[PDB]
């Protein structure tokens, strides 16, 4: 997080390179975020 | 200014209905019966026109209920039996008409519950 | 009538009643009935022969002058001898008022086109012809406006099926879009929602 | 906005406006994404007593339209649909654009 | 002839002697609310949902049991009759369980529909409801007793139509319950009809349980072939 | 409580399994079959029966307005236990 | 009695001359329509289709219905001559993709419940 | 959107213009006859999919008039506030798309950023960015979240600079003026006869605004001016729409400062559903929730024509009820229908490229035209 | 009250005419538009770095559907069919029967994602909050068939998203 | 004299009193041929006589605008021409006559 950025760019995620069974060094997607961090990352709550 | 032609009305050639959905269907004109689960009679006031039931099969995927006739859900409402008959005749559909069923008047008496000599007397209330 | 009930306005009711009586007096040849609703809406029931006169009066009279046609539509009631009813909604900017004129017709009797009285009516009558099959006499160019080319029947009519009679797909053998009889994968579910135990005693009908 | 002073002056001059007062990008000023629970006041009909529904039934006070001159059944001053509409006033806040 | 004149909402109607207020209202086209009255059963008068105002009379009468008198002007949509209907509906719903989603008589409930058309839109009952234990009367009629409103339609049908005196009321007042008082199956060739006459989900069909909602069903009029009665 | 069909498919909580001669299993080749591993019947069977010293007990599923409608259960019948019509929880009076 | 308002005609003779007039226009148009839409059909079988469509409505004995059908036919002519329709709209008259539905009793008995 | 247009041109000039419509005819009016009133509400979001809550408001007003009830004051204030926000959205869409078709293409992005912010407002209030279904025929569905008014105020105190930038790009540009001035001139009598409404009237000097002459929710409690044109060309209508955006900002300010407390739907459980807690605790509330979400409410028989001053013009509905819980007839009157009908006369003696400008200034969306 | 938008009259003195001629010949307003664009270039853009950054949402947001269950682990659905009745698009199909323990449970609960309009009427009609429209929106598919959900798929979605769904319901249930 | 009435296509009519008087006189002349008992004749004669009295009793044009309750004398002239055209067309129409025919027994019965 970085609260000095404008709303929308103040939170971000760096994806892992190896999720359940695939190499995710390049092939990242938004479905890889677990529900709790999904709620935090989409600004549905202020609490991680 | 007036033709004054004498002939029964027939609009089948103008409605766009396919031929096999005119001469083959059999409509029913009736007053719907009262649902015996309830005692209300507001649903037995008008006349209804409905078509005959056709094949309904099971969808190979997800097992939904598939049909092939367009007139499965078509139900029309009329004020009188004559209006429905006229509509069916002018639209070229063969029809079966059923006379309206009316619950006959009944003789109700509370005191008859507590009868002196008759069988009507109730054992409990 | 505490806050949840819509307030009434008797001044507008009186004004609309008086104006309805006025219009009824001036045109007794065509005007068959005049009504004012409980929410202050004036509708005038006329003969089919009086479409061109009455509308013209309502457009041109100094007292009425309804110069704008808000909407022209049709309603289908299969139980009536005259199947379709034609509804004209007019707005008067000079007096800040609205009026409604109702007419009747059946499948074969044409209704006089009111394109001369209102330019706005031309598309409206095209849509009425497309969806209900009501022919309008002396229309500049009466043809389908919303349905597909070559479409058979009128969709808005009560008898017409919700999903129609034909459906479209693409065929590779003929390499084009073709039409076949409708075959739904899942049939539309019909719900019987009307309850017994009538809701509104004020609209109860005689038992005949 | 993390903009240098010279770039701020350049954009202010080229636009002709002071941009920093009204930035189009949202910052800290917006409301927090987590809020306290509300309470929400109840309606007028909630009263325990003297609240019979027949006294507050709007649908049951609707009636069929009044019929005047059913054709099946004096000076006489002329009348209009409603009183003539008054002309508008010329917006004594900025009448001309 | 022997017909007497009575007025329903100021409208004259000619009726036979002994005709009830409810039937006089029927002849003009109105259906009086009811839960315990049935045409085929004997009059009970227990529910009090048929209470209507007779003009120039201070007390409301039970329309299902009171014979109409000559010159009476019934006031069916009067304020007094509406208030009586709301009060009776409130009393009926005070102890009723919040079982509508799990009740097999969701869209076919006379209680629900008459609440919608003649009752109030809210409750002022701040107490706890009661619960009675269910009874077992065989494999055909599923009994969920808390829902029952003590109309006594089932008892009257069993005693008069089915000819079986197995059903009765036990206890007194609020705790009075409809049943058999012993583990005993009410089994007869006419046993299923008590499901239809029961206005609530107290008596439901056991083979039909949980399968369909009434608004979904398509109704086909047909003829029975299980016997020669047709 | 997921079981296995004789042919080899997983039997769902509803109990539907394609029969050996059913062609419709061809849709599962090179793919999988969506089966939920948590069976609600077993999970509600694992719940202990609550002990209350009341003749009538109320249940709303827990959570207040986040549960089901509040219902009242009678506990007079000592042979069985009172069961909630919505949540499935069981209640019992302190016998002996 | 049964007095009814005219649309265009008063008797079946005016209706017949309108039908004939409409028919001639369609006949002239078919060769041109076939060429312009690059249809794989011949002019002969196109005109046979025209004949079949006109014969479909040959049992009408009412001038209002007849001249309303004439109005609809004139609307169709309009759509074709102005090229508002496409190849698919014209080929919808021939039903080249629909399987042939048998008419005899035994075949209908074998296929399904539909009479 | 999608439009087929058949025209005959003598050299450069357009002799005749004919629009062929029905490419987005989905049969909404027939489908409405198979739904309850609550079930039929979401169709109006789809009718004019640039101005959603205005259609919601028109339908809700029609159903309320037929039901003989009225919404609570807070619901009406919320309705007017979100209607003005919807007006801002629609006018941004119209002006930026007009410029994009003509060729400016920069204010399109400039103002769709603000459009994204307003979809954020919609989503926060309803959970849906553009088809919220928030305005119900008894009020609104849910109350505003606790931090929404502050964010609306913060947004609305910066929008005037965006309008000013748009004007810097457009109002004084000689190319834009040459493209729009003296194009599609319509006289007041012709506009009145052809059925035009909204800006298409006010561009010709006609002083008519439904929020002033026939106020409907609380519009008689807010103060704003009605921009009036003088030449009946595309430039006058563009200026009128910009001034309407400014007046919408004014109305939004007034609505923000005068939001009252109270409930959000009519306290009549036979029309508006009760609260979840009441449904889960009270027998009557549960019965009414069941019946309102299975059968719906019955509407007394009658026919009404309810019209509102929508962003595109007079948007109306002729609603016919037969006494059941399903509408018997629903006719939808969209201003785009009449405007496209008059396009033929509007584009007489003009260049081929002027038809694009006339279509843009008519503010045509084919969802409401075809229905 | 009404305003005039284009009711100004240009001055005809020599200075005004010379000013207008200078505007015509030297393209002053074109330079003003250029300056506006140039200034607007030197400000920070509004683009976010998707998928590493996400757009803001709300607890009320309507996404993918899910079937929830009680903390004990039994499903909340009681087969009342109110969601099916209210569904404006007829996207829900339900079949039910008594369970082996006598419970009132569904045997079929299908939602067609390609007929759904994502209005949320189903989740607000639900008496026991069995069906909810969760926060997921990134569930695009390569075939039409995988967008036809059955009961198992919806229960799996509920088990997958229950934490966030419960948090959102906790945040928003006091407005309902 | 004012310019640019504000309504596009509506030109300023200089010396409007004469135009109004001519239009009202022609309206009355057309109305005279209508049967005396017709309601349209007497109503339109009453309205036209009132308007002619006000225009003859007021030389000012703005005061005439305020008195006539139409405003913008040009559109009052336009309404006078529309009334004259309607009078001619409606003399041709003759609507003062009795209703042509009654509707079907239940033509206007709602519901059903
Ligand atoms: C004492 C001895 C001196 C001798 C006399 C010399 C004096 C010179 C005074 C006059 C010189 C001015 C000439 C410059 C060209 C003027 C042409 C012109 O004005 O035409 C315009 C047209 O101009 C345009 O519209 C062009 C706009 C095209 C868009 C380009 C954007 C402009 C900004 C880009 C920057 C320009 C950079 C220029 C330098 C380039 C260096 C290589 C008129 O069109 P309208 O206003 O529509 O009116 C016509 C109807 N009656
Ligand atoms: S009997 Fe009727 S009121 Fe009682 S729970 Fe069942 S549906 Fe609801
Ligand atoms: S079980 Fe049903 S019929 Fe019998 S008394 Fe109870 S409510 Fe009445
Ligand atoms: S969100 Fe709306 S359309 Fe989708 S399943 Fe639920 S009720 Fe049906
Ligand atoms: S409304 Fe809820 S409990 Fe009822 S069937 Fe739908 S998901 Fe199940
Ligand atoms: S119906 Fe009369 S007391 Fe029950
Ligand atoms: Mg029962
Ligand atoms: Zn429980």
């Amino acid at each position: 997080e970085d609260n000095k950025q404008f709303f929308g760019r103040h939170r971000w995620v760096i994806y892992t390179t190896e999720m359940n069974g695939r190499d995710t060094f390049w092939d990242v997607d938004g479905s890889m975020v677990p529900p709790e961090w999904h709620r935090w990352l989409h600004c549905m709550t202020d609490d991680p | 200014q007036l033709i004054a032609v004498d002939e029964k009305l027939d609009i089948t050639t103008l409605t766009g209905v396919p031929e096999e959905h005119i001469k083959t269907r059999k409509v029913r004109i009736f007053v719907p019966a009262r649902n015996n689960m309830q005692s209300g009679v507001n649903n037995t006031k008008k006349w209804k026109m409905e078509f005959d039931t056709r094949e309904r099969w099971e969808n190979p995927l997800m097992g939904w209920s598939s049909t092939a006739d367009p007139l499965s859900n078509l139900v029309l409402t009329f004020s009188t039996k004559e209006d429905a008959v006229a509509f069916a005749e002018k639209n070229g559909w063969s029809f079966d008409v059923e006379e309206r069923k009316v619950p006959k008047p009944k003789s109700k008496s509370y005191g008859a519950n507590f009868s002196w000599n008759k069988r009507t007397r109730v054992s409990t209330k | 009538t505490r806050p949840t009930i819509r307030p009434r306005n008797d001044v507008v009711h009186k004004q609309l009643s008086a104006f309805g009586q006025y219009v009824a007096e001036i045109l007794p040849k065509y005007v068959q009935q005049v009504q004012v609703s409980c929410f202050n809406e004036l509708e005038i029931f006329i003969h089919p022969d009086g479409v061109i006169p009455v509308l013209t009066f309502l457009r041109d009279h100094t007292n009425a002058q309804f110069k704008s046609l808000a909407d022209l539509t049709a309603v289908d009631v299969p139980t009536r001898q005259n199947r379709f009813e034609i509804v004209y909604n007019l707005l008067s900017l000079r007096f800040n008022s609205r009026i409604r004129v109702k007419t009747y017709t059946d499948e074969l009797t044409p209704i006089e086109s009111s394109v001369t009285v209102y330019k706005a009516a031309n598309w409206y009558e095209r849509e009425i012809w497309d969806m209900f099959g009501v022919f309008f006499a002396n229309h500049p160019d009466l043809r389908r406006i919303l349905t597909d080319y070559g479409f058979e029947g009128h969709p808005f009519r009560k008898d017409f099926p919700l999903s129609g009679y034909v459906e479209l797909r693409y065929d590779d053998e003929v390499k084009r879009v073709v039409a076949e009889p409708v075959e739904l994968a899942q049939e539309f579910r019909k719900f019987d929602l009307n309850s017994p135990w009538e809701a509104f005693p004020a609209y109860r009908q005689p038992p005949e | 906005a993390s903009a240098t002073r010279v770039i701020q002056l350049l954009r202010n001059w080229a636009s002709g406006r002071d941009l920093q007062a009204k930035l189009q990008l949202r910052y800290q000023e917006i409301s927090k994404r987590t809020q306290p629970p509300p309470k929400l006041p109840v309606g007028p009909s909630h009263k325990l007593s003297n609240n019979y529904y027949c006294t507050r039934d709007g649908r049951r006070e609707a009636m069929p339209p009044s019929i005047v001159m059913s054709s099946q059944k004096t000076e006489k001053k002329a009348v209009t649909p409603a009183p003539p509409i008054k002309r508008w006033e010329l917006s004594k806040d900025q009448p001309y654009l | 002839s022997n017909l007497i004149e009575v007025f329903v909402d100021g409208q004259s109607v000619m009726v036979e002697p002994g005709t009830t207020v409810l039937q006089a209202c029927e002849k003009v086209g109105m259906q009086i609310p009811r839960f315990c009255y049935h045409e085929r059963l004997s009059v009970a008068g227990n529910c009090r949902m048929c209470l209507v105002e007779i003009e120039k009379a201070p007390k409301v009468v039970a329309a299902c049991a009171m014979p109409v008198m000559k010159g009476w002007n019934i006031l069916t949509n009067s304020e007094k009759s509406k208030k009586a209907r709301e009060g009776v509906m409130e009393f009926l719903l005070a102890n009723h369980p919040l079982d509508c989603p799990i009740c097999d008589q969701g869209g076919e409930c006379d209680l629900q529909d008459q609440s919608m058309m003649f009752g109030s839109d809210r409750s002022r009952f701040l107490e706890g409801k009661r619960a009675v234990e269910d009874k077992n009367i065989g494999p055909l009629v599923k009994t969920i007793m808390t829902r029952c409103i003590q109309c006594t339609r089932c008892i009257r049908f069993a005693s008069e139509i089915a000819g079986v005196d197995d059903l009765g009321t036990t206890g007194r007042g609020n705790d009075m319950q409809v049943g058999t008082y012993i583990e005993k199956m009410f089994m007869s060739e006419l046993s299923g009809n008590i499901i239809d006459i029961c206005p609530v989900g107290a008596l439901t069909s056991k083979p039909y349980a949980f399968t369909a909602r009434p608004w979904e069903t398509r109704k086909t009029e047909s003829i029975d072939v299980m016997d020669a009665v047709g | 409580g997921v079981r296995t069909s004789p042919t080899g498919e997983k039997v769902t909580h509803t109990g539907q399994a394609y029969d050996d001669g059913d062609y419709r299993r061809v849709r599962f080749s090179d793919r999988q079959k969506e089966v939920n591993e948590n069976f609600a019947i077993d999970l509600i069977a694992e719940q202990p029966v609550s002990e209350v010293g009341s003749r009538v007990i109320s249940c709303d599923g827990g959570g207040g307005a986040l549960g089901h409608p509040r219902v009242y259960i009678n506990l007079d019948k000592e042979t069985k236990t009172g069961t909630c019509g919505y949540c499935g929880l069981q209640f019992r009076q302190p016998h002996h | 009695g049964t007095s009814v308002k005219p649309i265009f005609s008063r008797d079946m003779n005016e209706a017949k001359r309108r039908v004939r007039e409409l028919y001639r226009a369609w006949y002239r148009e078919v060769p041109n329509t076939v060429h312009l839409f690059q249809l794989d059909i011949s002019v002969k079988q196109g005109r046979d289709k025209v004949r079949e469509m006109f014969m479909k409505n040959a049992h009408v004995t009412d001038p209002r219905v007849v001249d309303l059908l004439v109005i609809k036919g004139k609307m169709e002519l309009e759509e074709t001559i102005n090229v508002w329709k496409q190849r698919t709209h014209i080929m919808r008259f021939f039903h080249e993709t629909e399987a042939p539905r048998p008419t005899d009793f035994l075949s209908k008995f074998y296929v399904g419940h539909d009479p | 959107g999608v439009l087929r247009l058949v025209m005959e041109l003598s050299g450069e000039m357009v002799r005749k213009c004919d629009p062929h419509i029905g490419l987005l005819h989905r049969g909404t009016e027939k489908l409405i006859e198979y739904k309850t009133y609550l079930q039929a509400l979401p169709y109006f979001d789809r009718l004019d999919y640039v101005s959603m809550m205005c259609n919601e408001q028109a339908y809700s007003l029609a159903v309320e008039k037929l039901l003989n009830i009225q919404p609570p004051p807070r619901a009406q204030w919320i309705r007017v506030l979100f209607g003005e926000i919807t007006r801002l959205l629609n006018h941004i869409m119209a002006v930026t798309t007009h410029a994009l078709d003509i060729g400016a293409m920069t204010p399109f992005f400039w103002m769709f950023e603000e459009r994204e912010k307003m979809f954020e407002f919609y989503e926060r209030v309803s959970g849906a960015r553009m088809h919220a279904a928030y305005i119900r025929p008894g009020g609104v569905h849910q109350d505003l979240p606790l931090g929404l008014l502050d964010d609306i105020y913060e947004f609305s105190k910066n929008f005037s600079f965006r309008i000013d930038e748009l004007e810097e790009m457009l109002t004084n540009n000689r190319i834009w003026r040459n493209r729009t001035v003296d194009i599609g001139v319509v006289t007041a009598e012709d506009a009145l006869n052809y059925g035009f409404s909204g800006v298409m009237l006010r561009g010709s000097g006609i002083q008519w605004d439904l929020r002033k002459t026939q106020p409907y929710d609380v519009y008689d409690q807010v103060e704003f001016d009605v921009p009036i044109g003088s030449r009946g060309d595309c430039y006058d209508r563009y200026l009128c729409r910009v001034e309407e955006m400014r007046q919408s900002l004014r109305i939004i300010s007034q609505c923000l400062n005068k939001m009252p407390p109270g409930e959000i739907k009519v306290d009549d459980a036979k029309v508006s559903p009760p609260k979840r807690a009441e449904m889960k605790t009270s027998m009557e509330s549960l019965i009414h929730h069941f019946k309102l979400y299975t059968e719906g409410y019955q509407v007394p028989p009658g026919a009404t024509y309810t019209a509102i001053e929508a962003p595109k013009g007079e948007f109306g509905v002729y609603l016919v009820s037969d006494g059941s819980s399903r509408p018997y007839r629903c006719k939808i009157k969209a201003p785009g229908f009449a405007h496209l009908a008059g396009l033929d006369k509007m584009s007489k003696g003009h260049m081929l490229a002027d038809v694009v400008a006339i279509i843009g200034t008519q503010d045509i969306v084919f969802g409401e035209v075809d229905r | 009250t009404y305003k005039f938008v284009n009711m100004r009259e240009p001055s005809m003195d020599m200075k005004s005419v010379t000013d207008r001629a200078a505007q015509t010949l030297l393209w002053t307003e074109l330079v003003r538009g250029l300056g506006m664009t140039l200034s607007y270039l030197f400000r920070e853009p509004a683009t976010i770095n998707y998928p590493f950054e996400k757009g803001p949402l709300s607890p009320r947001f309507r996404g993918e559907h899910a079937l929830r269950r009680y903390p004990s682990g039994e499903e909340r659905c009681i087969a009342c069919k109110l969601c099916e009745a209210v569904c404006p698009a007829q996207a829900i199909t339900i079949e039910a029967e008594p369970r082996a323990d006598g419970s009132r449970r569904t045997t079929r609960y299908d939602i067609d994602m390609t007929k759904c309009i994502y209005c949320g009427f189903c989740q607000e009609a639900c008496p026991v909050d069995a069906i909810v429209e969760g926060p997921n929106f990134e569930f695009s598919t390569e075939t039409h068939e995988e967008l036809l959900y059955n009961k198992e798929k919806l229960l799996n979605n509920g088990d997958k998203w229950e934490a966030e769904i419960a948090a959102n319901i906790q945040a928003d249930y006091l407005y309902r | 004299l004012k310019k640019t009435t504000g309504l596009v296509g509506l030109a300023v009519c200089e010396t409007p009193h004469e135009r109004l008087k001519i239009l009202y006189t022609k309206i009355l002349d057309v109305l005279g041929q209508i049967p005396k008992n017709a309601a349209y004749r007497k109503y339109t004669e009453q309205i036209t006589n009132e308007k002619l009295g006000m225009v003859k009793a007021e030389p000012d044009v703005k005061k005439l605008e305020e008195q006539l309750q139409g405003g913008q004398i040009e559109e009052v002239i336009l309404q006078a021409e529309n009334e004259l055209s309607l009078a001619r067309k409606m003399l041709r129409w003759k609507p003062w006559e009795p209703l042509v025919e009654e509707p079907p027994a239940n033509q206007w019965k709602w519901p059903i």
